RNA sequence: CUAAGGCUAAAUACCGGCACGAGACCGAUAGUCAACAAGUACCGUAAGGGAAAGUUGAAAAGAACUUUGAAGAGAGAGUUCAAGAGGGCGUGAAACCGUUAAGAGGUAAACGGGUGGGGUCCGCGCAGUCCGCCCGGUUCAACCCGGCGGCGGGUCCGGCCGUGUCGGCGGGUCCCCCGACCGGCGACCGGCCGCCGCCGGGCGCAUUUCCACCGCGGCGGUGCGCCGCGACCGGCUCCGGGAC
RNA sequence: GACGUCGGCUACCCACCCGACCCGUCUUGAAACACGGACCAAGGAGUCUAACACGUGCGCGAGUCGGGGGCUCGCACGAAAGCCGCCGUGGCGCAAUGAAGGUGAAGGCCGGCGCGCUCGCCGGCCGAGGUGGGAUCCCGAGGCCUCUCCAGUCCGCCGAGGGCGCACCACCGGCCCGUCUCGCCCGCCGCGCCGGGGAGGUGGAGCACGAGCGCACGUGUUAGGACCCGAAAGAUGGUGAACU
RNA sequence: GGUAUAGGGGCGAAAGACUAAUCGAACCAUCUAGUAGCUGGUUCCCUCCGAAGUUUCCCUCAGGAUAGCUGGCGCUCUCGC
RNA sequence: GGUAAGAAGCCCGGCUCGCUGGCGUGAGCCGGGCGUGGAAUGGAGUGCCUAGUGGGCCACUUUUGGUAAGCAGAACUGGCG
RNA sequence: GGGAGCCCGCCCCCGGAGCCCCGCGGACGCUACGCCGCGACGAGUAGGAGGGCCGCUGCGGUGAGCCUUGAAGCCUAGGGC
């Protein structure tokens, strides 16, 4: 006879990657093991971000990685990045790097080694350093898939820039009743 | 997979997952896009605004090739051409500013969207964007239009 | 069956564009690693005293 | 009826389209006779291209492409009449001849 | 471009017709209506409607013959591995019925929880005191010799192998040489050492290993069934005292 | 206690005490004098295609793709599988905004030339802005010590405090297109009812160093027969005056 | 007995009577698995969470849309370290 | 029934303003100094896919129509559903 | 490393110190989708999700699988989970 409410009492945070490949499942289990035993949270973060799914991991650019790496103070320190490393052709000056990602395209990696740089994989990132000392955590933009620019306030509500689901952008498919003032109304 | 479907687990529940207080009837609320205007305007305007209603002019023999012109920007230019025709750019201390063909990669307008490097270029389109030009300019380039 | 695949530094030269597919690691053996002299110097006591 | 934001479309299946539905299960089958009557044509024009007969460079009208060339449907007569090659004989010796073409350029 | 004239195969379609191949398809209330004398029997004046229906047995070897009965039906006998397969006959379930055995029966029957009584067999036993280790009361380990095999190791010992860099430019990406450092990486070998195992020789009996017993001596889970008692703890309902 | 004695929680029958109204459904309300229901066996109802949206798994990645076709085989396995200057004609995405003519995403600092005129023109430099909150990473004074006093490089834990600050949120600015207002100058093959530029508001599904493409699976919404069964009706073409 | 009139037609001393046991629109086949906001039914187990008959609009009142109630998937962080 | 019970707060110093003004305002920019801001309990925030429901009823208290109703219709809370 | 203390020297290695911790190698516990230890909770229609070493059918692999010394199927007052 006690009142608590039920409603919330379950967490719904991953526990185990919902992938069955196994060289993921490797890494999981080492990255448990190194976040159970060391007392550094980059551990824990990087397990964390393994258990995530491929929307919540998206890919890094190497632009963004450049411009990352170039503020001031992280000089000579490893880039662990849990998604993976694509390669941008809008730049040209590409520094050397030490990066770690599970994956990295083909022309990013031609591009890293090219430069000089050097790419590890996060067992041999364990190895280096099992802490994580010396390393800059970064990640893509989660907000950069065209889906979330469908989300948020409904478009037709006032102060709403969200995209409508439309079969093809056209003159005769929309901007009419409700978003011209000539036609009834705008929001 | 009718193993992996939902339907499996419905099996022995008297109403199937679709309530029991009301039924699941055939078309209750109308088929396809029923009421547009009425009983359903609610949603069609507060989420396809602008479904009802005419705007612009008619054109009745459109033809997408007339239109067709593809653009690429400032911002990935140098990529229509070798990395070895860019190495072989900056040097021999005689100023060669390689020719790209944005034709020949098949766009044919050149937007100013992008930074551009400090090497100059002679960049062929048939058509040019004011801030383009000017890029190209500050680079010190020169546009070059064809037919 | 190498001019087939190509190796991870060659291209295949029978299909017109493949290589093999990188590792996501290398060290797969993860034995080696745990016990190793790098990871083991920054571990903590394990607490196996279960109460 | 519409629910929570879905894309709004109209599909076209007011018809009895299951009647005339069209099924591709003769595709491989379609294939291997289409190979087989090409290997049989091939093999009757013993010394003859198996492509057949020679095509004109030709260029592409629509803007859009504008800078394509492609194989035309045949020469021209005032180009056989240049190359000074008779319009019947062309077709006698394997020349795609056709007399609708005209030269601008 | 040249209408009011005309011809022409090819790539195209084919739930009808002839002859074939195939199946992640159904297996006799399924699959075509039709696996069988199926558009058959049958119904309606007619346009039309339209079924049900497979399986004895390897082989009919399909029960000769005696006997009761008019006969259908039996009782013997016989064939068959099997008629406990006997001509709508493989397997033969449920509803339902007849008979045998047991139990019970005035609040319709039936159901859940808790026991008790009687049967069906099941597992014991002609005591079941279940064993498994250590200790007490026929040959070899111990120790050497020879052979074989295996593991680990460094002076990287010598040669291969192999990653990163430097070098001969020697033949953007791809190949060889010696020299050096580093990671010498389970990528391989030849000698060396240490250890282990096996075989063959010594080692003849205070060692060695078997088989059995008298010790319930030490340890561990257990007792065939019915039980009883003791001490400690935890959670409770109480009782008798003394003192502020 | 051991040749008519043991154990069988469960299942066969019976007896006792307590509880106990027949299932499914509509319904605020069913045991209902509400509806379906004798019993049993077999069949029986959320499927498939297409278009989407979201989430998840895989491959590649500012790219992605196999649709169609072709080259290998006489098809057992195969109508599979491999390959293509077809590797991309073509779809999606990489650019949006206007009805359209059309336009079309970057700036800042420093020196100079015009009157620095918040304006124009010449060179160099930095090159996706700023504030607040920001997981993590860096420096880190100092402390904790060590069998005695000092000196003391090393392996450490804590570490006040100080910073670079991923992803993301709020805001301030900046840029592109349409539109409104005030305004001053630029260019010429054709000096015009030419073209371009500024500042200040506003509208956009936009830019602000990217994230998409293909396949598979799950859920939801639809068009189709559309979870299964059910009408009173409508249309087309044929057959009936053997009854009346 | 023969014959003529056949279905929105025939015929009717008129009853909407007869038209093959059916007539206020005969019978057979097809469209057709016509439509139903209305009945009825909707097939194995366990575990966890777990509602509403309320807002506004609709020729809306036995129904839908929209918010609300609900479930699932997560994600960003703080810490009896 | 709204508020306030502090770091998103106070105290200084200096810049910008095409707004407003005699000097001044007012707002925005930068640099520096000051931390438990009443009691008690809780780990919080955020984004999408989203079934069913949109016939209710009863009870303490207030209350509308009705003589009254196991009548019809409302307000808070709690129940059955 | 130097100076020394309530005459100098050792103060040693687990192929063996023998153990309530041994940092030299480490389960009976390691199908790490596994095992182990603490707390709190357990109602439920419509509805959602998860796990089924629950069940039926056919296909690709796999049990040197079963089987005329007896398969599927059917019956059972037997032993069971």
């Amino acid at each position: 006879g006690v009142d608590i409410r039920h409603n919330k009492d379950r967490k719904v945070r991953r526990k185990e990657p919902k992938s069955q490949d196994i060289y993921l499942r490797l890494l999981v289990k080492l990255y448990r093991f190194l976040a159970r035993r060391t007392n550094s949270t980059f551990n824990q973060v990087v397990l964390k971000r393994l258990f995530m799914s491929r929307t919540n991991r998206p890919p890094l650019s190497l632009s963004r990685m450049i411009r990352k790496m170039k503020l001031p103070g992280r000089e000579g320190k490893t880039a662990v990045v849990v998604g993976t490393i694509t390669d941008d052709v809008r730049v040209q000056e590409v520094p050397k790097l030490k990066v770690c990602a599970l994956r990295v395209s083909s022309r990013a990696r031609s591009r890293i080694l090219k430069a000089g740089g050097k790419i590890l994989t996060f067992d041999q990132l364990a190895l280096d350093s099992p802490k994580g000392c010396g390393t800059v955590l970064l990640s893509g933009p989660r907000k950069g898939r065209e889906v979330y620019r469908h989300f948020g306030k409904a478009p037709g509500t006032p102060h709403s820039h969200t995209k409508p689901y439309v079969r093809s952008k056209g003159r005769k498919f929309e901007r009419a009743r409700g978003r011209r003032a000539s036609r009834g109304y705008k929001n | 997979p009718s193993r992996l479907r939902k339907t499996r687990k419905l099996r022995g529940h008297v109403s199937h997952g679709h309530g029991r207080i009301g039924k699941h009837r055939k078309h209750p609320g109308g088929r396809g896009n029923a009421g547009g205007m009425h009983h359903h305007r609610i949603n069609f305007d507060k989420y396809h605004p602008g479904y009802f209603g005419k705007v612009g002019m008619r054109h009745y023999h459109l033809k997408r090739n007339q239109s067709f012109c593809p653009t690429v920007n400032l911002d990935k230019l140098w990529t229509l051409v070798s990395e070895q025709t860019r190495v072989n750019a900056a040097k021999n201390k005689t100023g060669a500013a390689p020719i790209i063909d944005v034709v020949r990669s098949g766009y044919y307008k050149v937007l100013g969207k992008g930074k551009l490097p400090k090497q100059p270029v002679i960049v062929k389109a048939k058509f040019f964007s004011r801030r383009a030009e000017e890029k190209i300019k500050g680079v010190g380039g020169a546009c070059v239009l064809v037919a | 069956l190498d001019d087939l695949y190509g190796t991870w530094r060659k291209a295949a030269s029978l299909k017109s564009n493949y290589n093999l597919p990188m590792h996501k690691m290398l060290n797969t053996d993860l034995s080696r690693i745990l016990k190793s002299p790098e990871i083991q110097r920054a571990l903590r006591a394990p607490r196996k005293k279960i109460h | 009826a519409p629910s929570r934001n879905g894309m709004i479309l109209k599909p076209h299946f007011h018809k009895d389209w299951q009647r005339r539905v069209a099924t591709w299960f003769n595709q491989p089958a379609r294939k291997i006779r289409r190979r087989k009557a090409r290997q049989a044509r091939a093999r009757r024009i013993a010394p003859r291209p198996a492509s057949g007969p020679l095509r004109p460079i030709v260029r592409c009208p629509t803007v859009r492409y504008h800078t394509k060339v492609r194989a035309g449907r045949g020469f021209s007569l005032e180009e056989l009449r240049v190359a000074g090659i008779h319009k019947k004989v062309a077709r006698t010796i394997g020349i795609s001849v056709d007399p609708r073409r005209r030269n601008k350029s």
